[PDB]
């Protein structure tokens, strides 16, 4: 159950939801597992939000295990698409997927709590027939995976043989690590 | 304005100020002329079915319909003992409104 | 769970929720598997969209892993039958069914995504029974495969002996490959 | 979800479900596996329009794969009992029960979209019991089938041989192939 | 879903769905498996009407396949309860308690669609315990057996002996077949 | 779904649901397995029934097929606390707490349909665990045995004994056969 | 369904469901097992009405077989939190947290119905896993039994070593057998 | 179902739910297992009470077993973000996970009430899979162990040292016990 808020305004007061309350003010929650569904809730809001003001910052809190790649990338196209600067702030976890769509926010604009786990990892799948269909999505797959690295590459600042060296198996990286490897561009501990 | 028996004024009253501009001469002001203003706030606010009687809107409507087509007015002598009566059959009435909304309609 | 906006306007405060608020822009999305049911809401959505506007271009985003060949084939007899260009934009992904809606926008006007992954193969079928309803249904869905085979074949451009090479194995492309193939002709990098 | 549309009146805007903004306008949609309680709600739809307006047409959208027959059975008498005309377009596609339903329109106003399929068959039972029972019901669906095919026979207008012969085992027929045997009148192909 | 409708009056507009705008008609249905819930909702629904009018007859829309017989009986018992007129319209199926139901109307009020499946059977039970048990319910289910066999016969007009002959096994009437049969008065095929 | 009515008043009309709109006239509905949950749904209308006009009699419905007897004690004990006169109408059938609450309303109004169910039984009951837990729980059944067994006796009018013996096994009477043996007063066969 | 109905308060009309009109009149339902998410509820309701009057009497319906200790604790605590008195009426069954809560309503207003059962057993509970995990919860039950056991003592005013002997196993005692035993204070039989 | 209740204001009267009433008094509750989804709602209404009154302490009752580590991070991170000083409250008892958040609470301001439980454990997890992949798993719950034992002694006070060797096993604490350890400040007992 979601609790519901009042919005008291000089015109006339106003009722909305716990989520719906904070859209108003151009955030967006990114919760549970990456899929096409939620995943296109996301991107409506953005759409959204672009409409209504496209010269404001949209704040995108991302908390999830991963999910499915293309339900992923449909949100980070859409971050680049729009003009406005999506900024992610990362709590509790984000998983590659989370970690991924934390990492393609705007410069300057990627933050992190300090108690806050990142695992990056390269994409994982599976197809089931004949020889032929396998090589077939052997072949997309590790596609997928080396636009991924590139792309993590770009906005991390690392190079391409650094994110595939550590990208070929799980690594989990702290709040202060994801700064250094450049996840992130700051910490926010504190409201100042 | 507002249906005649309420507080609010009363549509006999715009021609009480008439007879000021006038010299309040009955000849002259029977030939005057008048402009109506806000006319489309009187229009009634989605209640056609009359739940209650817009004495604010259709009230006073129905008021003016004698006094645009013409009929003799009881104004008060200056502002009831008397009750000048006023001929508004020859006195032109121009009516200005917004009518916010009425493009939708049209 | 979806959240609510609030549209501002000469009448008042109006209420109005994430996909509904994105339906007055003209707007639609295509998510998840294609059903009969989904297929019918989206038709009717570009009947709606039609008579509010029959000049305006309608935005129909496809993210879908493809479904049912009679639901989707709905959704592309009413994008052509309506007089209104229907623009279809393809994010996270495109498969068979999700394709073909994607390559029957209007010219000009099928967009993807910088990084989408569009897969084309042939219908997939089954029956069980007696030899003569195999017979039935097996030849059925060859008409159908020839008869999808020539609609993207006039929408792409390409020949229909290279359709149906290209589609008789699962075929994946992305945004790039896409537009030289012929099911988009642009990329959406970034608004201008 | 099902969205949410704002018609605009002379006395105020008013917010209709997408379903119910195109009832106003005489549409009626049948949609998914025909039953008792869908064919319920078509059929309080079609009364309810026939009191609206009883000399205005009523359209009837067909995408389904058949279903019961005694409820496909209440929307073919209330839409021969109506004194307005139905007309029925298929969408997708339309199977025994739907194609019955589908030709069952007024003449001259059975339309199909030109990428739909049309299947018709005889009508499938069973039951399971002693022997007098399976006789009882055995000759049930028999006269079921001898008059669906009579009913079917009148609409397209072919002999109740011919039907019957075509009807024995499941037959697909495309757009114009469905005009050729009568079960349609007209194609849609693009609005004039 | 149930679609919503407007209606007009002098004193404002309204909105109800497709149900309760026909409930303000008098106007029930009956669909569904025969339940104490659903038959519950339907006294309340004969209950509400009769306070309303007490004069104007009451339609009601059978369309099922029977269900249990107490609260089919419960029906039956509001409906010869209440002073107004309780006119039954089968459409599609009517079993055995929807039969029962459809016959218990208003004589010379009971009308069928033509193409209707009208069935009739003894009621169906089993108790599982001792013996003596078995007894008590036997003697039960006995005593139903013949009180709405007795029912059956009294709105229908034909003798007590025929009914328990035609009731020992299920039985279909087709609507002309009905009529002759006195379950039901006559068929409504179209409009005036 | 629960059909929606429209109730005229001075005020205006406000909209009213089926059963609420019958709360209204002090009717209440008892259908289903009795359980706590519905059980206190009732004992909380009866309250609100009663603080509205402590003079008027309560109407109630009983159509359930028996349940809980601590949840059924419960609407028992509500009834016999409020002042108002609880009249019990059986509709359908009912078991044991159906019968035991039916015949728990006032004297001299307590109604049975004429096709109306009546049976009774002594408690059901069970339990698993050391001998000395049987024992325990062994008592206790027999304790509320007992007791239902005394309070129906008062209703009815009957002796004790004469209550055990006819509730050692289910007893199904019938509405008749409910005046005689006392569980309810008349029989509602018409208004008049 | 959960009725609603209508209050015809001062400048104006309210409709609000059965359960939210008498939770104006400072009475709370206690239904079903006793769980963190129903307990939670029940304390917000406590809090929310000791607001309202910090001096008004507070009545607690008790209906429940029982649940989490926990869960009921926290009803417990806010009961002997908040200044205003809590009245504690057992309707139908009371098991050991049901029966505790009912306890520990303020004295002199602890009341339970003529026909209803109060259950109170130890506590419940079990734990699989190392020796050494198990003697940490084994420890833990046991505080928490004897901890109950000293507040049953305090407020049914019997020796501990009464509580702790008769709580032994399952003690099922009735209305009159709880007042003696100091369970409750009274009996409510009919209103005086 | 969730009780509504009514608030006077200078307005007028408004509608609101239990837990909606109580958030506008700053209380958020923190029931049942911790979860993204839970989590997430938890930091949306202490982001929402920040911005209306950042002065005003917010108050949050937890009653929960435990949950997942990195959701209840989340609560944690923000509490600490938030310059308004969160009270936590613990009703019925509070697990690790709950635990933890209850101590996080700013200094002074941390209560339980006297019989609730609080128990500490060390962090549960697992993983199957190789031996290289199971390391970096292994290698990760250790971090969050040693991460989670400090912010414990940061908060609780106590050395390093002795909550890691309280925190091998489970431990339950009552409410005075907690108060010696350090993880609440004092016990709510009455109201003053």
């Amino acid at each position: 159950l979601v609790p519901m808020v009042i919005e008291q305004t000089s015109r006339g007061e106003r009722s909305f939801d716990i989520y719906s309350r904070l859209l108003k003010e151009r955030v967006i929650f990114l919760t549970g597992q990456v899929e096409d569904h939620m995943a296109n809730l996301i991107v409506a809001q953005m759409l959204f939000l672009e409409a209504e003001n496209p010269e404001k910052d949209i704040y995108l809190y991302i908390n999830s295990p991963g999910g499915v790649i293309t339900a992923g990338m449909s949100i980070y196209d859409t971050m680049q698409f729009i003009k406005p600067d999506v900024s992610t702030i990362c709590m509790g976890q984000a998983a590659s997927m989370g970690a991924f769509l934390l990492t393609a926010g705007a410069k300057g604009k990627r933050f992190c709590l300090p108690n806050s786990r990142v695992m990056i990892h390269q994409p994982l799948g599976g197809y089931q027939g004949q020889a032929t269909d396998i090589e077939i999505h052997a072949r997309e797959i590790l596609k997928v995976k080396g636009r991924m690295n590139e792309l993590m590459a770009l906005h991390t600042g690392q190079s391409l043989e650094q994110i595939e060296r550590d990208t070929e198996r799980d690594r989990f990286l702290s709040a202060p690590e994801a700064v250094e490897y450049g996840l992130v561009d700051s910490i926010l501990t504190h409201r100042n | 304005l507002t249906e005649a028996g309420y507080v609010g004024e009363d549509v006999e009253n715009i021609i009480q100020k008439l007879l000021q501009k006038s010299d309040y001469d009955v000849q002259k002001a029977q030939r005057g002329i008048v402009y109506i203003d806000e006319i489309d706030k009187i229009s009634r606010k989605s209640d056609n079915p009359s739940i209650t009687r817009d004495v604010s809107g259709e009230g006073v409507q129905q008021a003016l319909l004698k006094l645009i087509e013409g009929t003799v007015a009881a104004v008060p002598p200056q502002g009831q003992q008397e009750f000048l009566q006023v001929d508004t059959s020859k006195i032109l009435f121009i009516c200005g409104g917004a009518f916010a909304g009425l493009d939708k309609v049209i």
